[PDB]
């Protein structure tokens, strides 16, 4: 949370070369100095003919900030014959990739073409270098006897690279197999060894690759990023690479299994054209020991106040549970364009916190897209979401964006202090900066004062000029500090103190020093190894009874003590800084001996009452829950009287109700510095005597499954007199209820069918649909509205089968959307009736031959519900008019539940039931 | 009454008027008082002293009416009704206005065609010949005015998207296809927007495909192009414009060209110069939907997408993104693109959309909208169904929180796509405990407001005691245009369906409504027989709003279409077939000669 931004080291590189396009911290086991890497993509060489073929420059840390670059090869571009070169080296962008996993260091140039002992080609496969020492080997992957677009022809294989813990490469080509993208992951052993000048396209033993697939995939991007970390049970690195273009340009993000390269998890975008993918990362954010995935989205759209579409990124986080599932969050960008997820990078523990921390950039955010750089720290929960540091670049353009944070590495402590160090590239100006960590202090702050009640009267202890006995008092203000890593020793603190701050300006200060005669006296300290706490006692005395007539307002003591610039080792000088959430001020009161008895002691009588009133809290929705406190004092006065609230970890406080007369508008506020959850509210600091008090505490329970009868809240005053200090701990709990508004409906479709009936033909022995009727449809839905769930009820629905051996809706089948299984007393399709291969008006079943279709119900939460969906047919034998008029008929169908059973059990409970019915309606207009 | 300014007045005028806008302060000379120096005037009057008051208001300082025709001479033809208007707010006050938005018919129309030339199209670089001047005539009948241009685009001539220079003798053509092809381009500017409809075809004839080994085109590197370099594609500023964007295949995105080893972002910047040929496809990458809309948007360019059903739902998804941006659906030849781009036009002018460029920060601005007659929408501010030559009005209401610092500060309001506008210069006449609040869920004001005294001061775009409600109806959209599927209200972002039986976020869901016939019914009942509710409401029009087409003797046979038949107040049965597809197109073939009863 606190990098020096002061004086930072600053490189640079030759004008237009793109120096700082790609870093990382060089660290030989062979020395005991680090060094930095910068790729300059863009550089020009002493290379025969090869013009910007670019370098990788390893830097120097020692005020004389020098970089020289890394000699991979001086070698022109070979030949196949006379005249026509076998390889292009010009305009490679050689260091646009830059990985070192010790006295080992990876580089691409993945802008390398070849022209092929096939046909004379210039495709873009890519080649990288690896050097070690002296020996350096040239590693390519994917230049082999398989070219062209549908081969690997074009994978610009180095894109992105990484090592694996135990040492292995893992190398992405974008380009692979119709740009659908590849991954290639090679022993370093089996690299250096397997070399061989004269042997253009090497066979590597062990090597895990991704292979081509359908077309479909085409243009994905697999290997445009890359990051590793273990991702099962145990073992070695797995592969993760994000892959921009994957779906519909979603973009979507691999994690391969890192021993056989096989498909263990994948990770799609939200928003189309969004870039997700385009970088990741894999770091534990939670000390876990679990690795976590990151994945930036530089392009997503988010939305704004006033709700309209606007561009800053986002930076998936997904956190990897033991189960294997991830619990992925969000964090969007601020500014709009800056391209926030551009530049992920891990840094290790900024701070020595315990946790990791992580390093957003956005490359074009801030003054005139000069850059800026978020620092997120981590915590057990999870990932703070807000920024504790905010690097911005120094930077001015000049022909293109200058770009800092476009790259960055960290996790390494290229120094002294044991705290990591970050370096940014601002490829644009052509520059990279290491941002030197600090050395956090934690710092404890003392204060207590000698006699906690002032007694006006009694005074010993004379005053200095004029030897006058006055009321004095001590202050003992004590300080702790010491922190981690390099910074120890020194440590000093420059304090001050205040008598009656609740005062301030505005004369009237009831107390001065002793010897000062001042309200207000400071000093400094120093100390180092913790625990040597070293104290600086006071003396302060009270004003004569007649200077002042105040003596209800506590008069309170206030010590604020903050650190000095000098305390940091011949590094060219490194201050460090006080733990981010830490006070650098405490504060105790006193007061003055008043109303208490004739002991010249104050021992009040507290107590807290709660009627039941609202009394009922349905299982499901957030239910409103308000209660009426009731704290009284019938003692004497209680000083800082505050009443203490244990809430429910099902509840949140809203705020002390004020829409009323009749309730105090208590000034509460809520806080749990124990796992207690709790709100507090002044009763007075002086809480004078008898003195009742209604007030009250508003909140919201949010219950949970199953789990027990009843929430219940905890009440007690706490004051801080030496006697009868508190009240006894009344407690009151409030029932759960259940709660649900189940329903059912349902839609005959065609409200309505007409016996003219277009055309027909009474086909005896009938084989498809036209042949039978027009196709009547119900349709019925059982749904759960209340907030409590169920988690059984049955469903009926009688049926109008037929009125007199004569059929009437005959059903075709029926379905079902939701946790529902339905049966059929009866067969459905006795005539099995394919599809088309090209009493006595209402007849329901009180009055016809009845068919039951029974339905058992899951469990349907608050907002949910079941259907079904009958598909009949208006059998057409509603044909008739020798006799009388065949006319008019309300084909009936109705349908009723049970709602049998609740996933609680120990509360009580009901039969939810009701039902409903659906007619279909035929006749005739021109009968 | 000693009361709210009386409790906070003491001070000085200041803070007197920084209380409420209910409040003012009197004194001068040396004339004395015993009452409180800050009331309400009626409490105060009766005290002496009378002129130290200032209140809010929006003068308008610019009317000029909506006219019917498009440019008709010196006439200013304006599609919206107030220009300008002046508001002079006082601590914490508002002021409601309006304005009105006509869709003046006969309004100049600017037509850029912008065709993908992969070899994918050497054939629809045919059937288009014609066109241009088969277009001119469509258009007049539409418009007493008409200009169109030409633009092409391939993709960054680049080592990864072009053939890199494999032959030397591949950097001219589709060697080995032997059609013998034109190279690779980019994007290149070929008939700037002219009258003379016919250069239109004399062009068209001289062009000629082109090719490219990746599947993905530069198509958006073009309409970025022609877009932002306007006195080249010259577009006319009071017109309404058109970008008929025209491929049949995917389509590069910003950060693509990292490949090609393009890493300088897009600065929406018009590239293009005297060989018209956009000079930057080789050193800046494509730009992103943002940078698009911003662009399309300020240019008052209206993008069309025009693109092959192998492709189409990629481009439906990727308009979703640049909103305001319709999609056709275009064929191998383009053959129909002609019925295309009017379609589209139409579908255009069918909407108006209030936005709001450069508006202060502590403004805020609720709206209203009024769009089928006397119905007020509150909270909306769009609208659409609406026919080319109607008018509607919006209600809008200023507000500021605190006050800043003086300034001319104006901002402006106006119609997606429309040159008009409503310029609003504000001014501000300006010259307990933050503690306890009331917390929605660990915040404040729910960290959407501020907290002075009693209640919170929501921020713009934040209402209620909390400020948990927003004011956005966006979340509330559903693919309808309507919001809530008119199943619902819109409150607070979040949808409130009036129970017809249905729920969902957006009320989309209803299984069982009523026969998607029954909906349709009041339909046919008022276009073919003025009858029906319909007609009564005196809507059937902006509603129903499909196509009645009577249809002869026999009905219909389309599969993948319903049926349906009611009797009407006649008593006689109507038969009626309701079908859906092509260009998203509905109509309602109406058997013609019902059933009534013989006699
Ligand atoms: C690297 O050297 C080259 C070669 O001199 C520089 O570019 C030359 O001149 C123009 C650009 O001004 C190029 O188009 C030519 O291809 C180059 N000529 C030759 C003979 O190679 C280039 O500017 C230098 N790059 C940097 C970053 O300094
Ligand atoms: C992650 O997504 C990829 C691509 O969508 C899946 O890979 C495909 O898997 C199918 C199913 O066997 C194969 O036929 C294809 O060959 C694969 N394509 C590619 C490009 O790999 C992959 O299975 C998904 N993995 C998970 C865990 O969902
Ligand atoms: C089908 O017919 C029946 C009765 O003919 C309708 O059901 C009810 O009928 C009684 C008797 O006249 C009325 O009082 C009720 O108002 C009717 N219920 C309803 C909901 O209208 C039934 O409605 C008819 N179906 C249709 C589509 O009209
Ligand atoms: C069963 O559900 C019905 C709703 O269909 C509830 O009845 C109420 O609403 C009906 C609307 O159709 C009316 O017909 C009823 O008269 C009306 N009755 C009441 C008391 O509101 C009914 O309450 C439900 N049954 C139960 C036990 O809740
Ligand atoms: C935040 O705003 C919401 C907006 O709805 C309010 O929550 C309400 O939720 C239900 C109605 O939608 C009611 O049952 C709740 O009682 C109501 N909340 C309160 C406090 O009455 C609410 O104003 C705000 N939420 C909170 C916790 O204050
Ligand atoms: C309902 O509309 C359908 C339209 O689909 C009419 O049937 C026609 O279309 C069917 C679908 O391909 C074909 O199977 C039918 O053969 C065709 N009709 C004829 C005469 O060929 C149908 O007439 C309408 N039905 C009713 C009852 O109105
Ligand atoms: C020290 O007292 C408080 C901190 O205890 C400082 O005031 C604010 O305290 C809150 C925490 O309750 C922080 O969130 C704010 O950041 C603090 N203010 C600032 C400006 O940082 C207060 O500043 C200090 N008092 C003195 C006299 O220095
Ligand atoms: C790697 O080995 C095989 C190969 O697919 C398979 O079991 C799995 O992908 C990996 N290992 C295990 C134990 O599953
Ligand atoms: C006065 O206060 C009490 C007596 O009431 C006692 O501490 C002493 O007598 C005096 N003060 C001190 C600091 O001792
Ligand atoms: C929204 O609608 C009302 C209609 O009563 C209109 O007066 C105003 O524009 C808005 N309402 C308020 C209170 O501002
Ligand atoms: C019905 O479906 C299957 C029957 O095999 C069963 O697993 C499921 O639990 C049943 N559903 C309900 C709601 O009982
Ligand atoms: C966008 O198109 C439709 C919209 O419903 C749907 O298939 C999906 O949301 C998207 N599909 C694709 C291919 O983008
Ligand atoms: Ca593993
Ligand atoms: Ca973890
Ligand atoms: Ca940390
Ligand atoms: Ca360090
Ligand atoms: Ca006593
Ligand atoms: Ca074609």
């Amino acid at each position: 949370f606190n990098l020096d931004v002061d004086s930072p080291a600053e490189y640079s590189g030759p004008e237009g070369s793109y120096f700082g396009f790609a870093v990382d911290f060089f660290v030989p086991s062979a020395s005991s100095r680090m060094f930095l890497l910068v790729g300059a993509p863009k550089a020009n060489t002493t290379q025969p003919g090869i013009v910007e073929g670019g370098q990788v420059l390893k830097c120097d840390w020692s005020s004389t900030r020098r970089c020289q670059p890394i000699e991979f090869d001086a070698t022109g571009n070979r030949d196949y014959a006379k005249d026509d070169p076998l390889e292009f080296k010009s305009h490679q962008w050689f260091g646009a990739s830059v990985r070192s996993k010790q006295d080992k260091i990876l580089a691409c140039a993945p802008l390398y073409h070849w022209r092929t002992e096939m046909k004379q080609e210039r495709e873009p496969v890519g080649t990288c270098f690896l050097q070690d020492g002296t020996k350096t080997v040239e590693y390519a992957p994917c230049r082999s006897q398989d070219i062209d677009a549908d081969g690997q022809g074009f994978c610009q294989g180095g894109f992105s690279i990484d090592f694996t813990k135990a040492d292995r490469v893992l190398l992405g080509g974008p380009g692979s197999f119709y740009w659908q993208g590849q991954l290639i992951s090679d022993q370093v052993a089996e690299i250096v060894s397997k070399y061989d000048p004269n042997v253009y396209s090497i066979k590597y033993n062990n090597q895990l690759a991704t292979r081509t697939a359908q077309a479909i995939f085409d243009d994905s991007y697999l290997g445009y990023s890359v990051a590793v970390g273990d991702f099962n049970g145990d073992g070695i690195d797995d592969f993760v690479s994000g892959v921009p273009r994957a779906a519909r340009t979603l973009g979507m993000v691999y994690i391969y299994d890192g021993k056989n390269m096989s498909s263990l998890y994948n990770f799609t975008g939200e928003q189309m054209a969004a870039y997700f993918g385009f970088s990741v990362a894999a770091t534990d954010i939670n000390g876990d020991d679990y690795a976590d995935v990151f994945i930036g989205a530089p392009l997503f759209m988010d939305r704004g106040s006033d709700g309209k579409l606007q561009e800053v990124g986002q930076v998936s986080v997904s956190l990897q549970r033991a189960s294997g599932d991830f619990q992925t969050t969000k964090l969007n960008g601020f500014e709009v364009f800056a391209r926030f997820g551009s530049a992920i990078a891990p840094l290790g523990d900024l701070d020595q916190d315990g946790f990791n921390d992580i390093a957003i950039a956005a490359p074009y955010g801030g003054e005139d897209k000069k850059g800026i750089v978020y620092i997120f720290n981590g915590r057990s929960t999870g990932l703070n979401a807000v920024p504790s540091q905010i690097l911005e670049g120094q930077w001015a353009a000049r022909s293109m964006p200058p770009s800092f944070g476009y790259s960055m590495k960290g996790a390494t402590d290229i120094d002294k202090n044991g705290y990591p160090d970050l370096i940014v590239g601002a490829f644009g100006v052509d520059r990279a900066i290491l941002y030197r960590a600090r050395p956090v202090i934690t710092v404890n702050a003392g204060l207590e004062v000698y006699p906690s009640i002032l007694n006006q009267d009694n005074k010993t202890c004379s005053l200095p000029g004029t030897a006058l006995k006055v009321s004095c008092f001590n202050v003992r203000f004590c300080l702790k500090a010491d922190g981690k890593g390099v910074l120890p020793r020194k440590l000093n603190f420059q304090v001050e103190l205040l008598l009656d701050k609740l005062k301030q300006k505005g004369a009237i200060r009831r107390a001065l020093f002793l010897y000062s005669r001042s309200p207000s006296h400071s000093k400094n300290m120093t100390i180092s190894r913790g625990g040597l706490m070293q104290c600086e006692e006071l003396i302060a005395y009270l004003r004569d009874e007649s200077e002042f007539r105040d003596k209800l307002t506590p008069i309170t003591i206030f010590m604020e003590y903050r650190l000095d610039y000098r305390t940091a080792a011949d590094t060219t000088g490194l201050q460090p800084i006080l733990n981010q959430f830490t006070p650098a001020n405490i504060s105790r009161q006193a007061h003055i001996l008043l109303d208490c008895g004739e002991d010249n002691v104050c021992k009040p009588k507290l107590e807290v009452s709660v009627d039941s009133d609202q009394k009922k809290i349905y299982i499901g929705d957030d239910n409103p829950l308000t209660l009426i406190v009731k704290a009284q004092n019938q003692g004497e006065g209680a000083y800082e009287a505050e009443l203490i609230v244990s809430i429910p970890l099902q509840a949140d406080f809203i705020g002390v109700v004020r829409n009323n007369e009749a309730l105090a508008r208590l000034s509460c506020a809520f806080k749990t510095e124990n796992q207690t959850r709790q709100v507090v509210c002044d009763l007075g600091n002086p809480m004078k005597a008898g003195t009742q008090l209604l007030a009250g505490l508003r909140f919201s329970v949010h219950q949970q499954s199953e789990m027990d009868t009843s929430v219940k809240f905890d009440l007690q005053i706490q004051s801080s007199n030496l006697f009868d200090k508190v009240s006894p701990v009344v407690s009151h709990k409030v029932d759960l209820a259940v709660l649900a508004a189940v329903e059912i409906r349902g839609v005959s479709s065609p409200d309505h069918v007409f016996l003219p009936i277009p055309n027909w033909e009474h086909k005896e022995n009938p084989e498809t649909e036209e042949d039978v009727g027009p196709v009547v449809q119900h349709i019925y839905e059982l749904r759960n509205n209340g907030p409590s769930s169920f988690s059984k009820a049955m469903l009926h629905l009688q049926w109008p089968y037929k009125y007199n051996n004569n059929t009437l809706l005959y059903i075709l089948h029926y379905d079902i959307d939701g946790p529902m299984n339905c049966t059929s007393d009866m067969e459905i399709n006795p005539l099995r009736i394919k599809i088309s291969s090209l009493d006595i008006h209402t007849l329901g079943c009180g009055v016809a031959q009845c068919l039951k279709i029974v339905c058992q119900v899951g469990r349907l939460d608050r907002g949910k519900s079941a259907i079904l969906y009958v598909k009949s047919l208006l059998w057409t034998e509603t044909f008739m008019n020798k006799e009388n008029q065949n006319h008019s008929y309300s084909l009936k169908s109705s349908a009723s539940f049970n709602v049998i059973e609740f996933p609680y059990k120990n509360l009580p409970i009901e039969d939810i039931t009701n039902s409903t019915l659906v007619t279909t309606n035929v006749t005739w207009g021109i009968q | 009454g000693p009361n709210i300014c009386t409790t906070r007045g003491v001070s000085s005028c200041q803070q007197c008027l920084a209380v409420s806008p209910m409040c003012a302060w009197c004194s001068d000379e040396a004339l004395p008082l015993g009452s409180p120096r800050c009331d309400l005037k009626e409490n105060l009057l009766k005290d002496n002293c009378a002129i130290e008051f200032p209140v809010s208001e929006a003068r308008v300082l610019e009317d000029r009416p909506l006219s019917d025709k498009g440019s008709g001479d010196s006439s200013q033809v304006t599609q919206v009704s107030p220009q300008r208007i002046a508001l002079r707010l006082r601590p914490d006050d508002s002021k409601n206005f309006s304005i009105q938005v006509r869709q003046v018919e006969d309004y100049p129309v600017d037509i850029y065609y912008l065709m993908d030339l992969s070899y994918s199209m050497k054939d629809d670089l045919w059937s288009i010949q014609n066109l241009g001047t088969k277009l001119a005539t469509q258009m007049r009948k539409l418009t007493s005015n008409l200009r169109i241009g030409f633009g092409a685009f391939v993709d960054k001539p680049v080592s990864p998207y072009m053939y890199i220079s494999p032959p030397e003798a591949l950097e001219n053509p589709c060697y080995d296809m032997k059609t013998t092809c034109l190279p690779m381009f980019g994007y290149k500017h070929v008939l700037t927007l002219t009258d003379q409809v016919t250069r239109f075809n004399e062009e068209v004839k001289k062009q000629s495909v082109s090719r490219n080994r990746d599947a993905p085109e530069g198509g958006f590197d073009a309409i970025m192009q022609a877009t932002v370099c306007d006195e080249k594609i010259g577009w006319r500023n009071d017109a309404s414009h058109l970008l008929v964007f025209t491929t049949d295949a995917k389509t590069h995105i910003a950060l693509d060209g990292r490949l090609a080893g393009i890493v300088q972002p897009n600065d929406g910047q018009c590239h293009v110069g005297s060989d018209n040929h956009y000079s930057a496809s080789t050193t800046m990458d494509y730009p992103s939907l943002g940078l698009m809309t911003e662009k399309l948007s300020q240019k008052n360019i209206n993008l069309i997408f025009a693109v092959t059903e192998n492709v189409v739902n990629l481009y439906q998804n990727y308009s979703e993104l640049i909103p305001g941006t319709t999609v056709g659906v275009l064929s191998m030849d383009s053959s129909n693109v002609l019925q295309l781009i009017v379609d589209a036009y139409g579908k255009i002018r069918s909407k108006v959309e209030l936005e709001v460029r450069d508006l202060p920060e502590e403004l805020s601005l609720s709206f209203n909208a009024t769009c089928l007659n006397n119905e007020v929408i509150p909270g909306l501010k769009s609208c659409m169904g609406l026919k080319i030559g109607d008018t509607v009005s919006f209600s809008i209401e200023a507000k500021v929180r605190g006050c800043p610092q003086e300034k001319e500060k104006s901002f402006t309001i106006k119609p997606v796509g429309f040159k008009d506008s409503l310029i609003v210069q504000v001014t501000f006449d300006c010259d307990c405990d933050d503690f306890s609040c009331v917390r929605y869920k660990g915040e404040m004001c729910s960290g959407h407001g501020q907290c002075s005294c009693g209640d919170c001061l929501c921020d713009s775009d934040w209402t209620g005691y909390y400020c948990n409600c927003t004011t956005r109806t966006d979340t509330c959209m559903s693919s309808n245009g309507l919001l809530c599927s008119g199943r619902g209200k819109c409150e607070c972002g979040s949808c409130v369906c009036i129970q017809p039986g249905s729920y969902g976020d957006t009320c989309e869901k209803c299984p069982t409504c009523p026969d998607a016939c029954t909906f349709k019914k009041e339909c046919v009942e008022c276009k073919k027989f003025d009858r029906e509710p319909y007609m009564t409401e005196n809507t059937c029009n902006r509603y129903c709003r499909d196509e009645i087409e009577s249809v002869k003797e026999l009905k219909d046979t389309g599969k993948d279409a319903v049926n349906c038949t009611y009797k009407n107040e006649d008593d006689c049965v109507v038969r009626f077939q309701y079908y859906e597809d092509s260009s998203g197109k509905s109509i309602l073939y109406v058997v013609e000669e019902p059933e009534c009863p013989k006699g």
